[PDB]
RNA sequence: AACGCAGCGAAAUGCGAUAAGUAAUGUGAAUUGCAGAAUUCCGUGAAUCAUCGAAUCUU
RNA sequence: AUGAAAAGCACUUUGAAAAGAGGGUUAAAUAGCACCUUCAAUGAGAACUUGAAGUUCCAUGUGAACAGCGGUUGGACAUGGGUUGCCGGUUAAUAUUCCGGCACCCGGAAGAGCCCGACACUUCUGUCGGGUCAAGGGUUGGGCACGUUGGGCUUUGGGCGCGCCCUGGGAGCAGAGGGCCUCUAGCCGGGCAACCGGCCGGCGGCCCUCAGCACCCGGGGUAGCCCUUAGCAGGCUUCGGCCGUCCGGCGUGCGGUUAACAACCAACUU
């Protein structure tokens, strides 16, 4: 047994992912049960098994939240989570297409008499 | 605590599937011998005088209560 | 008068020889009751007129008895020292060791150990070390273990017998990679320069000094890198009470300015530790071994596994240390957690395996030495050590 | 030494205050280490921790006075420090003597010594300050029915 | 003299990021000169130091010592070669903390990234050259 | 030409309430159980009064998370353990922990469990 | 704002039961008071390093 | 804001300790992390510690500081531990919360607690016996006859025994004597030794004879209990008869005049 590697837990499906979990969360159990008096190469387990259970959590999460987003596409109404986050400013800021919508009189201004490129000689 | 007065009812008391266990206490200041028997809510408890009536009921009540004789300063 | 049956009852011959593993009793090899002296070395310069004074040698013979079972003991361990020496390889057990050594001290003396006051009449002094490696000292499988010596392993073994609590307390070193054997003969060389030094008025911080110039002149070559020996400062030698292990004085391996003297009737343990690393050692591992100390506190004990468990220790150990096998032996069932709570409160003082830095190597010797009122003799000398 | 929890242990173990526990002065290095209810309560057993007996007070002047009142000895003007009603109130006198005539004209009226006639008057007559006594009650009772008695015509 | 906009001239802000630079920074601050076989073998002047090679001091009181580095203690600035140390009162010796611009590098040594360093350094330094001596 | 009303007093008229039918989820996923039996029990109590317990009373001594109640400090010794009680009786230390005595069932003793659950060994 | 989180910490800093942090990218041998690791670079890669687009985020 | 770098002081010695004197590091230490009484015990030290006599909670330790004197002591310091509807018990520290029992005149209940004892007991551990119920007032006693209820006790008659003592079988166990064979130890003659002959200790498994304790099966006798009839288990006499000289109560004439008398029990108050 020994530290698990984040780059192998990518390449695990969700149930192998699971597993694995359980198995961590156990190991971490019985060996904070023998920390009451103790103290030399023991303790290094817990520290490496804390941070290796929240590395598969992570790729569970990560995972997990690829699907959804892979579900959601081409759908109007995105979970919050999912949808993207900016600021509240930039969320109620005019889309690009309506900032910048003209009148049919400023469209007919435009295509006829729009700014020329000119040059004036001396 | 309740107490049974007729011997009849006390075996049936006895006889009821909550009945634990059961104890024999003796009294040799009173002649008085106290069968106790331990229910599911209730200790009942049925006084005896005559020696000779005590031992008929020992052996006519169900063998599979279990049954103690109150030793003398019990250990806690 | 009757005349009664007498049935002819051959006189058995004593045996004159051992078996494989040992199992004949001591008094058998020797039928005239008298066991082999150990090697005799008179006193140096000042004190060589020790060895003919007259009254000394009345004064040692008032003794004869603490001299004549101590000699019993210390042959006892040359003939369990020569079987191990022949059995230890690569690829045994060190439950299979441990289990053979007990049962050939036990068998010698005559001393199953398990009726109340037979270990205290004879036996094992202390629990036998089976040290790998980087473990200096004090590491012994427990129940259950399945550990197989590998061919790169340095095993120590430190085999202690005691008679009437007379202890001897000698150790060796083995390894069976080349590079490894320079370790032995330098550990060797220390042990042999301690016995030299040792004598009546002799000042422990020379023969500590002397280590120390002895040590870092060796050096030994291994895996292309060249290591001094350095001796493991804080270990130590000590002097042999009756039914306990370690006396008050200690005899250092390195220099110091102490005063105390070696004295008539002393007996003691000269052992050194050689080292690739720092030269110190710290406690690390699972603990196997304990002793009851002699100054315990009189401390009156809140639980109940712990009232029976000391008890258990004292009539059955006394203050000879002991292992969790010598308690498994004797039918305690589960007790760890008196004993667990005796170390705890300090009556029993546990002895975890003692390592130097991880990848290092160390070497062991050790012998005992009686200080006998004309001359020094180190009894437990053998031909291996 | 300290011997300040051996001390409270014993009390709470036998069951008495602070300052009624002896502990043997010859043997404080055994109590020094007792630690615990239960090596105290072994140096109870032992006789190294004994309870002190209360200390005597005695109600035998008590007793000795309460006799002497009962004969009139110590009944003086002198040895009266109350009025007589805090000391012997009235109402409780007044109260003991209706009490006690009205006791007696029952049993009269039920023996048929008296009839309701005579003992309905007699029983205002009581309520009245009439008689000062048991007596008094019955002297008038006996002289009333010889009258009664007497009118035979 | 400066010039650059971003680059700033002032005492105060430079002694800041020295003495609380982080440890990827701390690596290139301790730099030590390689040796004269060396800076003509590689086209290096310099590289950042590391544990694992030998290195000759230049500078201080222990002077013309070879030793390879056994700690690169960037705390406090100093690296640790063998063989020099001091002893304590106890008589225990503590490694002697030497700043790598007093020593020079005889000796490298070699990783796979060692030799990418090494590869855009000299790269560096002649592409330079074409540069200017056009 | 309208319904007659037998009492002056108007009442609201009863209309249907619709279930809610979201178009999405508020939360894309969720939440896993918090609080599972890992984070209930946090270590065993290797005290002198803990111990006495086990050897006396058949109790075990747990430390457990603070925000746990007793039906769940239950079922995380049955499903962690396999070990049944009669009864658990909880208090809060004063560092703010808390503590957990379960008295263990009749036919099991308590002893043993400590070394073969690992609990003192 | 409160309460917790470090192998050994009380404060500060940092973090949130994935807790003195995780993922990903860059760089490329460290951290350091004592402990304790990793490549042994051919994938696999220290550190409270830098960056930071993915997550966790107790009351 | 020591010093470039902790190189921050090894070791010896005095002192209970703090520290001092040497010695050492440094370029520099003119840079040292301040850059009420008596006795006894404990202890370097006792008026204010202890025994006997007259989170502050708990345990263990304790240099400085504090406790306006001291301090070995502490609500101070250091490090551990402690907080889970009645009775009894349990902890160094929690209990109507833990454990056991039992619940929402008699049973509980004496088996509990409390006093006395005896023997053991290093401790793991106690074990077994005994007890523990002049005036001011009350309560009884009302009788004779008759009839009726409990019949308090006894005799006869009827029903149910097995308490003890006498007789047959067994079960388990204990010890003394004799027989079978197995292991270990001491003495004598012989024998190079091996081995062969005689005496002696521990044996020590099995069989036979003698003495003692506890248990089961089958036959005899009571000695106890329950029920009825008669007397109240009775005494006197004409010997017919009479008294009911048994206790307890209830109903009808009385008598109620000296119960205004006796006995018994009780506190206090001029």
């Amino acid at each position: 047994n020994g530290k698990v590697k984040a780059g192998q837990l990518w390449s695990k499906n969700k149930e192998e992912l699971t597993k694995i979990l359980g198995e961590l969360k156990t190991e971490l159990s019985q060996l904070r049960i023998q920390k009451i008096s103790s103290s030399g190469a023991k303790l290094n387990k817990i520290h490496d098994l804390r941070k290796s259970i929240a590395r598969v959590l992570t790729v569970i999460n990560a995972k997990q939240r690829a699907q959804l987003r892979l579900f959601y596409k081409n759908k109007k109404y995105l979970p919050l989570d999912l949808r993207p986050k900016l600021t509240r400013a930039l969320r109620r800021r005019l889309s690009k297409e309506d900032a910048s919508r003209v009148l049919e009189k400023t469209k007919k201004r435009l295509t006829h008499f729009p700014q020329r490129k000119y040059a004036v000689k001396a | 605590p309740q107490e049974v007065s007729d011997i009849k009812k006390f075996i049936e008391i006895c006889r009821r599937k909550d009945a634990s266990s059961a104890r024999i206490k003796k009294n040799p200041k009173t002649q008085q011998i106290k069968f106790k028997v331990r229910c599911q809510r209730f200790l009942y408890t049925l006084v005896l005088k005559d020696s000779d009536k005590a031992e008929k009921l020992k052996q006519s009540l169900p063998p599979n209560l279990q049954i103690k004789d109150v030793p003398k300063r019990n250990k806690r | 008068k009757k005349k009664k049956k007498k049935k002819n009852k051959k006189k058995k011959k004593k045996p004159t020889q051992q078996s494989d593993p040992p199992r004949v009793l001591i008094s058998h090899l020797f039928p005239d009751g008298k066991y082999p002296a150990g090697e005799e070395v008179e006193y140096v310069n000042e004190n060589r007129y020790r060895t003919t004074s007259e009254e000394k040698r009345y004064l040692d013979n008032m003794q004869s008895e603490f001299l004549n079972d101590y000699r019993q003991a210390a042959e006892v361990h040359r003939q369990v020292r020569k079987w191990a020496q022949g059995f230890v390889k690569p690829g045994k057990s060190l439950i299979e060791i441990s289990e053979g050594i007990e049962d050939s001290v036990r068998a010698l003396v005559g001393h199953p150990g398990l009726e109340e006051g037979d270990a205290l009449k004879a036996g094992m002094g202390f629990p036998v070390g089976l040290s790998i490696n980087h473990c200096a000292a004090h590491y012994n499988p427990n129940s259950g273990n399945k550990i197989v010596l590998q061919q790169d392993d340095v095993i120590k073994i430190d085999i202690g017998v005691h008679v009437n609590g007379r202890i001897v307390d000698s150790a060796f070193t083995m390894a069976w990679n080349d590079q490894f054997n320079p370790l032995l003969e330098a550990v060797r060389a220390a042990t042999n320069a301690g016995i030299r030094e040792a004598g009546i008025d002799a000042r422990v911080g020379e023969i500590g000094g002397v280590i120390q110039e002895v040590m870092e002149s060796y050096e030994v070559e291994i895996n292309g890198k060249t290591y001094p020996v350095k001796p493991i400062r804080n270990l130590n030698g000590h002097n042999i009470l009756p039914y306990s292990i370690h006396g008050t004085k200690s005899v250092p391996i390195v220099k110091t300015h102490d005063q105390t003297k070696m004295e008539e009737g002393d007996v003691f343990a000269i052992e050194t530790f050689g080292s690739t690393g720092k030269g110190y050692v710290i406690e690390s591992g699972e603990v196997s071994h304990y002793a009851l100390r002699g100054d315990a506190p009189k401390v009156d004990l809140r639980l109940s596994s712990a009232k029976s468990l000391l008890n258990v220790i004292k009539r059955h150990f006394g203050t000879l240390p002991f292992c969790r096998r010598f308690l498994d032996r004797l039918g305690q069932e589960k007790y760890l957690l008196g004993l667990n709570n005796l170390v705890s409160n300090g009556i029993v003082e546990d002895y975890p395996p003692l390592v130097d830095e991880k990848g290092s190597y160390t070497a062991q010797f050790e012998h005992t030495i009686l200080i006998r009122p004309t001359v020094k003799e180190v009894i437990s000398r053998g031909d291996d050590y | 030494v300290n011997l300040r929890t051996q001390k409270r242990l014993a009390a709470s173990v036998l069951g008495c205050g602070e300052g009624k526990v002896w502990l043997d002065p010859n043997e404080v290095s055994e109590i020094s280490n007792a630690n615990s209810r239960q090596s105290i309560r072994k140096l109870v057993a032992d006789g190294l921790i004994i309870k002190k007996p209360v200390t005597m007070h005695s109600r035998s002047r008590a007793r000795e006075l309460n006799l002497a009142r009962r004969i009139g000895r110590h009944r003086g003007f002198g040895k009266r420090k109350g009025t007589a009603d805090a000391r012997m109130p009235q109402q409780v006198l007044w109260m003991r003597r209706q009490r006690v005539l009205r006791r007696l004209l029952v049993k009269y009226r039920a023996s048929g010594k008296i009839d309701k006639h005579l003992y309905h008057e007699l029983y205002h007559l009581a309520k009245g300050n009439t008689f000062k006594h048991k007596r008094a009650l019955v002297e008038h009772i006996h002289r009333a029915k010889a009258e009664k008695a007497r009118e035979r015509q | 003299m400066k010039v650059r906009p971003t680059v700033s001239s002032s005492r105060r802000k430079a002694r800041k990021a020295h003495f609380s630079a982080p440890s990827s920074v701390r690596r290139v601050i301790m730099s030590a000169p390689l040796s004269k076989e060396l800076r003509e073998k590689y086209n290096v002047r310099s590289i950042p130091i590391r544990k694992g090679d030998e290195v000759q001091i230049v500078r201080g009181a222990h002077k013309d010592k070879e030793g390879k580095v056994t700690s690169v203690y960037r705390l406090k600035y100093v690296i640790h070669v063998e063989r020099v140390t001091r002893e304590k009162a106890t008589g225990q010796t503590v490694p002697i903390g030497i700043h790598p611009s007093n020593v020079v590098i005889t000796k490298l040594h070699l990783d796979k990234d060692r030799e990418n360093i090494l590869a855009r350094i000299k790269a560096g330094r002649e592409q330079v050259a074409k540069a200017k001596g056009k | 030409k309208t319904k007659v009303r037998k009492s002056t007093t108007f009442h609201r008229p009863k209309t249907l309430v619709l279930s809610r039918a979201p178009k999405y989820p508020r939360k894309s996923i969720p939440h896993e159980p918090r609080l599972d039996e890992h984070k209930i029990i946090i270590h065993p109590l290797n005290t002198e009064g803990a111990l006495k317990k086990i050897e006396e009373q058949n109790t075990l001594v747990f430390i457990v998370d603070v925000k746990a109640n007793k039906a769940q400090i239950k079922q995380a010794l049955k499903k962690l353990y396999d070990i049944d009680t009669v009864k658990i009786n909880t208090l809060i230390r004063p560092d703010g922990t808390k503590k957990a005595f379960a008295r263990l069932t009749p036919d099991v003793d308590a002893l043993d469990i400590a070394a073969t659950k690992l609990g003192l060994v």
